[PDB]
RNA sequence: UCCUCCUAAAGAGUAACGGAGGAGCACGAAGGUUGGCUAAUCCUGGUCGGACAUCAGGAGGUUAGUGCAAUGGCAUAAGCC
RNA sequence: ACGACCAGGGCUACACACGUGCUACAAUGGCGCAUACAAAGAGAAGCGACCUCGCGAGAGCAAGCGGACCUCAUAAAGUGCGUCGUAGUCCGGAUUGGAGUCUGCAACUCGACUCCAUGAAGUCGGAAUCGCUAGUAAUCGUGGAUCAGAAUGCCACGGUG
């Protein structure tokens, strides 16, 4: 993982979006095709579309996903079976 | 030879008799007999009970079974909970750290399964 | 009861880590030392503080600062 | 007959004051507790039957009863007369005595012992519970296993409602959760 | 050939290549007596243990049981130790 | 537009089958302590001492070096002592959880490494099949290219033999 000294990571795109979604208090779903953003904690409360390749699937975003980034709930490869 | 629940076997060593505990290894055993003083060439066996409580409360300071595996059980279904990618690999019995699927994740897929 | 059949039933002593004594009936025959007790045991205390959930937006917080 | 005694002198004064009993028999008390071990594996062989009554005679001292089939079931490949299980019915003095064994010694030597549970009294008052493994009770010892069993006991108590046999068992702080 | 029920018409009996089922044994205890006991099934709870083993309580009240077919009996048990 | 730009994804998927390899199933060994002997190479947007902090990967300050001068860089197997005493073991290390470091705008998919814990299969491998004639096989470590980072591969090097 990242090192601590350097922080977290998030696109600014990303954070303005954020405090302008906080601020207005809004839960539109935001696009994003930022997967490599850590969660914020102010982001409790957003419906954010990661970009998984092909289209944006909506993440509500909850308090035990801060530590995490965006693009692990957006899985890239579909998967059912063989038979 | 009953240490935090469990029994231990007396004619081993002390760390090796530690390390039967969950939640220990060689490591933490000889924190523990470090900071119980004990030497670790000897055994089980001729140790005064004090000395053992002295062991039962060096191992109370840390997490072990009951706790541990509660701990991991928990954060397994924290991320079962939560629907992430590496709770899709723990449910879908899958290897999580990124292996290989196409050949050899025998360990989380267990043996083979004939096309019949 | 009847006589011979059943097991010897005496009372013996049992001392613990907590320094409980207590003198019970048992098929023993010796003295016993015990680990833990129903005084000793850490079901009142210990097993409250070992839930130990934890918070997420904490150990966040916690790693840094901004 | 110590907690017998204390049965004697503080439960049945707490329990006629939180419950306004008009009568002093109107009380619950314990009758007798059963100790099951059902073990359907000594169709192979005996022995195995033979060494669980000889491991619970340890932990009661009595001879225990050995039981058999009611009827005959083709699941388990039983007929109507095998010997299939063993129980041991404990009442007075050595009932108390062993209950006192188990709140006191068993109970604590139990590994990830975290409580009971309050929802094991059978609408009656009866309360059963069981145990995964015998070498929780310190007669047994470890090397002399044969075999890790486990047992089921079975306080029968006097108490017409649930509740009752709750408080009863409260008051003898019988670690429900 | 023998047994049980119906036909058989409220005593007995009563036929047909009429309707349905069995027997050609077993037991030295599965007999006698004294003493004692009382089922089936279901519900809840409970270690392995599961629809179903064993255990504890409750409903129920013979819906079970009777060495074997059916019928009639059987709690004073003829049933079970 | 079959041309061009960008973000994200993918080339890493997974009921399975094959090839080539790595580590093993231990006692001619594992562990712990002490200790001896190499060659050949690379280095300036680089190699990076010493000293300090950290269990550790590493961090800070920071010399020296375009290098028979300095750095990578203590060779390991070995030997000596103690230890385990035949067990799925003090073998084995997979897997997984937690805490971290570094690189790099950026390690979710999808990096390497460290620490604690975890401790799968495996007890020498069916039919079948491969390599090798002497400093060879076998075994033991070392370095380099590519490369920000990322090899069990590749190309080279010496040790025992
Ligand atoms: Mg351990
Ligand atoms: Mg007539
Ligand atoms: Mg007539
Ligand atoms: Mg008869
Ligand atoms: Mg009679
Ligand atoms: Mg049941
Ligand atoms: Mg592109
Ligand atoms: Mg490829
Ligand atoms: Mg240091
Ligand atoms: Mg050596
Ligand atoms: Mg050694
Ligand atoms: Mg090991
Ligand atoms: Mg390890
Ligand atoms: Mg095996
Ligand atoms: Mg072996
Ligand atoms: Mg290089
Ligand atoms: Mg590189
Ligand atoms: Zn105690």
């Amino acid at each position: 993982p990242r090192s601590l000294k350097k922080g977290p990571f998030i696109d600014l795109h990303l954070l303005k979006k954020v405090e302008k979604a906080v601020e207005s208090g809004d839960k539109k779903p935001l696009r994003t095709w930022s997967r490599r953003s850590t969660i914020f904690p102010n982001m409790i409360g957003l419906t954010i579309a990661v970009h998984n390749g092909r289209q944006h699937v909506p993440v509500f975003v909850t308090d035990e996903m801060v530590g995490h980034k965006l693009g692990e709930f957006a899985p890239t490869r579909t998967y059912r079976g063989h038979a | 030879a009953r240490i935090a629940g469990i029994n231990i076997p007396d004619h081993k060593h002390a760390v090796i008799a530690l390390t039967s505990i969950y939640g220990v290894g060689k490591t933490r055993s000889k924190a523990i007999l470090a900071a119980a003083g004990i030497a670790e060439d000897v055994k089980i066996s001729e140790l005064s009970e004090g000395q053992i409580d002295t062991l039962r409360d060096e191992v109370a300071k840390f997490v072990v079974e009951g706790d541990l595996r509660r701990e991991i059980s928990m954060s397994i279904k924290r991320l079962m909970d939560l629907g992430c990618y590496r709770g899709l690999r723990h449910r879908r019995g899958l290897p999580v750290r990124g292996q290989r699927t196409k050949t050899n994740a025998r360990t989380r897929k267990g043996p083979r399964k004939p096309i019949k | 009861m009847k006589k011979d059949i059943h097991p010897k039933y005496e009372e013996i002593t049992a001392s613990c880590s907590c320094g409980n004594v207590m003198k019970i009936r048992s098929t023993v025959g010796h003295d016993l030392n015990l680990d833990v007790c129903s005084k000793c045991h850490p079901f009142f205390t210990g097993k409250q503080r070992d839930v130990a959930t934890g918070g997420r937006v904490d150990r966040f917080n916690k790693r840094f600062n901004i | 007959a110590k907690l017998h005694d204390y049965y004697k002198d503080e439960v049945v004064k707490k329990l006629m004051t939180e419950f306004n009993y008009n009568s002093v028999m109107q009380v619950p008390r314990v009758e007798k507790i059963t100790l099951n071990m059902g073990v359907g594996e000594a169709i192979a062989d005996k022995k195995l039957l033979d060494n669980a009554a000889a491991d619970l005679a340890a932990i009661s001292g009595q001879k225990p009863l050995i039981t058999k089939a009611r009827k005959s079931v083709a699941g388990f490949k039983i007929r109507q007369g095998y010997p299939i299980g063993c129980k041991v019915t404990l009442r007075g003095e050595r009932m108390w005595e062993f209950f006192e064994r188990l709140i006191t010694i068993a109970v604590p030597r139990i590994r990830d012992f975290r409580g009971l549970s309050a929802k094991s009294f059978d609408g009656r008052g009866n309360y059963s519970m069981g145990v995964r493994e015998q070498i929780i009770f310190p007669e047994i010892d470890y090397d002399k296993v044969d075999r890790v069993r486990g047992l089921d006991i079975t306080i029968t108590t006097t108490a017409k409602s649930d509740e009752e046999g709750r408080a009863l068992l409260a008051a003898f702080d019988f670690p429900f959760r």
